[PDB]
């Protein structure tokens, strides 16, 4: 975000997978 | 079920308060 | 076979003890992954107004090179051998642990004693943390959601330790010296006041040697004259508004003083807290969905989310709620809210207190899947209720609490109480005090 | 048996001489604005022009020429199948709002 | 006191639906409904159909009305979620293990029976803006959109979220035609967790038998060559550079997903300086910044893509993907020593054992399979998959990235951001 | 700062594709012109009019224009295509613009592009060519008449040279362009890196590669 | 926008050309 500690990790884990719930709220993993 | 004790005791409040003001 | 068979056949945790004052924790079970770490009670609770921000820094300085293991030997070493290593510093509790393999479990144990035990403190790396934490305290700023909650915290227990941030003023990270990190380290990372706690496949024994040979070189006894144990914080129902109307949504925290973590009554309290529930514009139900605030704030629109909460401490906590809305919906959302508290005081159906029950019967069992929250849940367990509760002994406090129970209970820590509330963002229709406060009882 | 007197009836209401089918004067409320709601385009469209000639007509204290009055036979029950799922979908959630 | 493992039981239907139960013994069930259904298999003209159909899930069906399912779900405790990738749409219920039943007659009523509403459909569409632009602030996601769209032609580039211009076309009729189409036994795999096998198999015979057209070979991933730039205006320049990789059956999928490992995949210490990265030390000693590179590897059935991605400044980008790309370029040529390799196998193997360590994650993987092949293959066999893979197929990968055809896409200040020819 | 002069029009070659779901498919395809200032900005100036420039003729069906009715033997639909010349004092672009259906698209841009193909290898007569400099040099004192444009024209002169030349000279400037700086012209599009955008319902219109 | 006649001439004839003015309603020149 501002420094490079918090800003590892960001880079794309994997492809992204959107996952939409009843309960849970909208998340977009990887 | 929950307004019965409240709705007595105001059933109260108003019966004693009627006697009161009269 | 049913849930409460289930809950029977679960596996059962096992606790030992050494000699010099450590409790070590373990869970058996068939994954070949395992999680294992270090629980402290130690935080910003501990923590005094000349060495706020300790904590933090030590979580900060503590996975840089041990002394038998420089720079980034340790970091090489976890990372090459296909594992995770962790940390986190809550008001209460510190915190470090590795995932790994099960076949890892030695060497991950004694990373961790080396970790807690022998830390370098590298005087060019205390000048750089200095500046990443400076950095992170500026990152903090601009989340909305974590500064209300810490105002939350500031103003809720005004005067105390736990008003006190986890990270700590600027001013103190800019000068704090080694001498207060090395203090703060010998007086609390010890023995007694540690836990170790393991989760995955693997043997109680092995485990139990691992910390015999590695962890008991830890002291376990004072020097008659340092031990600090926790003086408890006064809880003040007060206001704080930051107005900031640059900021695009107000983000609201109210809350009245929690049970701590002790008491019973936090199982009808989260059964009260599930009735409520919380709700984000992204959920699919809507205009349909069961706790009549979400319903509310779905239909008409009112926040763009807002999450129930208990927050547990020693003997005191914060129980409440969040919300996030547009500037012209705050007096709604709270008058929805505290019109939803006032209701489960005074009046509760049976069927959404049943609700309440099975949200929660859900969420314990939800929750500790995987072997890290299982390793959490030992680790934390046993600094605050002192022993694992099985999950058949909390569906025992679940199935207990019935309609009556939640009206006891909400009623004796809702109605008519100062709340502490948090106020940050654009909040000019935010209600006054008074009207809070009379909000938080009833015409009736 | 007795459509004859519900065709007498239909014919003595007289909504038919303005050109009105027997929905376009179903008294509204919270069910039937809302089948009106989820009417489409055309139905909905239609009872506007229905009732904004019913309306003009009205004003006029006139009525339509007998070959363009509604006929009993002709005379579609448009809001119906809307307006019983509205109605049964309330009486679903008063039936699961009761346990 | 330890308890005994079980074998996760499989079942293939003669319709062609594949069935796959886990008698857990477990407090919570864990049931799932995997189908060949999702953004590719859209087209030209019905774009973002199955972006509304993931949201669409609790509306009214032809078994149980929209409050029905939520109520119904709800006071039970369970929870009803939709997870779709690029190729697959996973409805998957958590409940309690004596309101299972009952969450699966909802799952079905979703999946089998939906009667999408003219007037629910059309109350639902703004419900993907908001969808959209919530996941769209994580701007990596509108890079591996804009990547997918550059990268393929026809089939992948398909985005997952509803194209903008889609947004309220979207029809109750292509709905219904998108699901008759891609919900049908062939495409569909359902997955079970803590819960007996035969009443699995009986539910899945008895109303997940519903089979139509597009059964089932597939389609075309096109590969192609592409960079679309967005001038974004924020704090970093995000950007990716990947080439076409291999497809998820093959051996040479593991060769890949190791180099992934061998370059920086992402970081395991919490505030470490990412030691073991190779993609992050090349660039560090190169720039002197904050910023971020981690190694990017998407394998699908059809195709697959590989690189990295690189977070910066302005003007460090410009390095930052050279000196990255040269670190993958430099172990193309055989600068790799055996204990790099060895060290990447555990960290992928482990990383492997860790996704399947909780139940949603093993859920998922057992989905992956029953879709991809048919078939299911125990964790054991997948580490003797990576262990098997070779020296030289880790360096025939990443020589195959640098020779292949590439695909780019940056969004950020892109003034100092090279262009793919300028490589 | 500055004064005068400037940086550099560093060519490349690229694809944008906007789908946007509307009723036609608008898109173009060009390569690197001429700039303006030299003889083959008149080549390419005039292969525009060579090929479809722009309707002369109220509600006519194209004759003269060579793009038109190239792609109007092939596909049999409403459609416009017209040849597109953009020339600056750096650079320059050139080639067509097409306006089609869906499918049509993809049939439109090849046979538009294919009879781009046919002129650059070489069938070109000469009353072609002396058409289209005499539709060219009458658009141009045309484009000169009013006042507007004039102004602009003169004001256009005084930035890219700094000089003014008038009409007569520019008609023989047109005049001179011989069939060979055409075929030349026409060849530099087929044979230079190429440059697309495009913006429609998108499913059957080709990319640069499939061309 | 419907037949091929009118539909004729909008076809990009030059690089666009924006102008704004106090009087003149603003236009796009070619």
């Amino acid at each position: 975000v501002l420094c490079r500690e918090s800003l590892r990790g960001q880079a794309a884990g994997r492809p992204l997978v959107a996952s939409v719930s009843l309960n849970v709220p909208a998340s977009v993993r990887y | 079920r929950n307004w019965v004790p409240t709705a007595q005791l105001w059933g109260a409040v108003g019966a004693v308060g009627l006697v009161s003001a009269t | 076979a049913t849930y409460a068979q289930a809950l029977q056949s679960v596996p059962e945790t096992q606790v030992s003890q050494l000699d010099n004052g450590l409790r070590v924790a373990s869970e058996q079970s068939s994954q070949p992954t395992c999680t294992v770490g270090v629980w402290i009670d130690a935080g910003s609770r501990y923590e005094s107004e000349k060495n706020n921000g300790a904590g933090y820094f030590v979580e900060h300085l503590a996975f840089k090179g041990t002394k038998n293991r420089p720079g980034n030997a340790l970091e090489k070493e976890v990372e090459s051998m296909g594992a995770h290593l962790n940390a986190y510093s809550t008001r209460e509790h510190t915190a470090y642990y590795i995932k790994a393999l099960s076949k890892d479990l030695p060497k991950a144990v004694e990373l961790l004693a080396d970790i807690v035990q022998n830390c370098s403190l590298e005087d060019s790396q205390i000048e750089k943390e200095r500046d990443v934490i400076l950095q992170e305290l500026q990152e903090n700023d601009t989340s909305m959601r974590d500064v209300v909650f810490n105002y939350l915290h500031a103003t809720a227990f005004q005067g105390t330790p736990l008003a006190q941030s986890v990270e700590g003023p600027s001013e103190n990270v800019r000068k704090l010296s080694r001498a207060d990190l090395t203090e703060y380290l010998s007086r609390h990372y010890k023995a007694p006041r540690m836990v170790l706690a393991a989760a995955g496949g693997l043997e109680h024994r092995q485990l139990l040697d691992l910390a015999q040979k590695h962890f008991s070189g830890l002291s376990g006894t004072y020097d008659e004259d340092a031990v600090p144990t926790l003086s408890p914080c006064r809880f003040t129902g007060s206001q704080i508004c930051h107005r900031e109307d640059g900021l695009p949504l107000a983000h609201v925290a109210i809350a009245v003083e929690g049970p701590g973590w002790a008491h019973p009554d936090n199982v009808a309290l989260q059964v009260a807290n599930a009735i409520i529930g919380h709700y984000d514009c992204t959920y699919g139900g809507g205009a349909h969905l069961s706790s009549p605030l979400a319903s509310i704030a779905a239909t008409n629109k009112l926040c763009q989310s807002f999450q129930t909460f208990n927050i547990c401490y020693a003997d005191t906590g914060l129980l409440g709620a969040h919300f996030v809305c547009d500037h012209m919906s705050i007096d709604d959302m709270m008058f929805v809210l505290q019109g939803q508290w006032m209701r489960l005081c005074t009046s509760a159906t049976e069927s959404e207190v049943l609700r309440g029950k099975n949200l929660l019967r859900n969420a314990l069992v939800s929750h500790l899947d995987g072997t890290t929250p299982v390793c959490e849940d030992i680790g934390r367990s046993l600094l605050t209720y002192g022993r694992r509760i099985p999950l058949a002994e909390w569906e025992s406090r679940i199935a207990e609490v019935d309609a009556r129970v939640v009206r006891e209970v909400c009623s004796k820590y809702f109605y008519d109480q100062c709340p502490a509330v948090a106020g940050f963002g654009p909040i000019e229709q935010l209600p006054d005090y008074n009207r809070i406060r009379s909000g938080m009882f009833w015409l009736r | 048996w007795l459509e004859g007197i519900r065709k007498w009836y239909y014919n003595a209401a007289g909504f038919n001489k303005l050109g009105l089918m027997r929905d376009d004067t179903i008294h509204e409320n919270d069910d039937v604005k809302e089948a009106i709601r989820r009417l489409p385009e055309n139905l909905y469209n239609d009872r506007v022009f229905r009732i904004k000639r019913a309306l003009d007509l009205s004003m006029r204290q006139q009525i339509l020429p007998k070959e363009q009055w509604t006929k009993y036979e002709e005379d579609k029950s448009y809001l119906e199948p809307y307006l019983k799922e509205v109605i049964r979908e309330r009486k679903e959630r008063e039936e699961w709002a009761k346990k | 006191v330890p308890p005994h493992p079980q074998d996760l039981e499989f079942t293939r239907l003669p319709n062609g639906l594949v069935i796959a139960s886990l008698e857990n013994y477990a407090p919570a069930s864990r049931i799932g409904l995997f189908i060949k259904a999702g953004s590719r298999y859209e087209n030209s003209n019905n774009l973002g159909t199955s972006h509304l159909l993931r949201l669409a899930s609790s509306l009214t069906t032809k078994g149980a009305s929209s409050f029905k399912i939520t109520r119904g779900i709800e006071a039970v405790g369970g929870k009803l979620s939709v997870t779709s990738t690029r190729e697959n749409m996973a409805y998957t219920v958590e409940c309690l293990r004596d309101d299972v039943d009952i969450l699966m007659e909802f799952l079905l009523n979703v999946t089998t029976a939906p009667e999408f509403r003219r007037w629910e459909v059309a109350a639902l569409q703004p419900q993907l803006r908001i969808d959209k632009a919530v996941a769209l602030q994580n701007p990596q996601a509108h890079v591996i959109e804009n990547l997918h769209a550059a990268a393929y032609r026809n089939a992948l580039a398909n985005s997952l979220y509803c194209p903008d211009y889609r947004i309220g076309k979207v029809t109750p009729v292509e709905l219904h035609d998108y699901v008759q189409n891609h919900f049908t036994s062939a495409r569909m795999a359902l997955i079970g967790l803590g819960v007996s096998h035969p009443v699995l198999k009986q539910v899945a015979e008895q109303f997940l038998n519903i089979r139509g057209g597009l059964g089932l070979s597939g389609a075309k991933a096109k590969y192609h060559g592409g960079e679309i730039r967005e001038q974004n205006g924020d704090s970093l320049v995000h950007a990716a550079l990947v080439a076409e990789s291999a497809a998820i059956g093959s051996a040479e999928a593991n060769a890949f997903s190791v180099l992934q490992h061998v370059l920086g995949a992402g970081p395991h210490v919490k505030r470490g300086s990412n030691a073991t990265s190779s993609l992050y030390q090349a660039v560090a000693k190169g720039v002197h910044q904050p910023f971020d590179v981690s190694a990017f590897n998407a394998s699908y059935s059809d195709s697959g893509l590989f690189g990295f991605y690189t977070i910066s400044q302005a003007a460090s980008a410009g390095d930052v993907i050279k000196a990255a790309y040269n670190q993958v370029k430099t172990i193309a040529q055989g600068n790799l020593s055996n204990p790099d390799v060895q060290a990447a196998k555990n960290k992928l193997k482990a990383g492997y054992l860790m996704s399947v360590e909780s139940s949603e994650g093993f859920l998922d993987e057992v989905g992956s399979q029953a879709l991809a092949a048919g078939s299911y293959t125990p964790p054991s066999t997948v580490l003797q998959q990576i262990d098997a893979v070779a020296d030289a197929d880790v360096i025939n990968a990443a020589k195959k990235f640098v020779s292949g055809r590439k695909s780019m896409a940056a969004s950020g200040n892109l003034g100092h951001t090279p262009f793919i020819d300028e490589l």
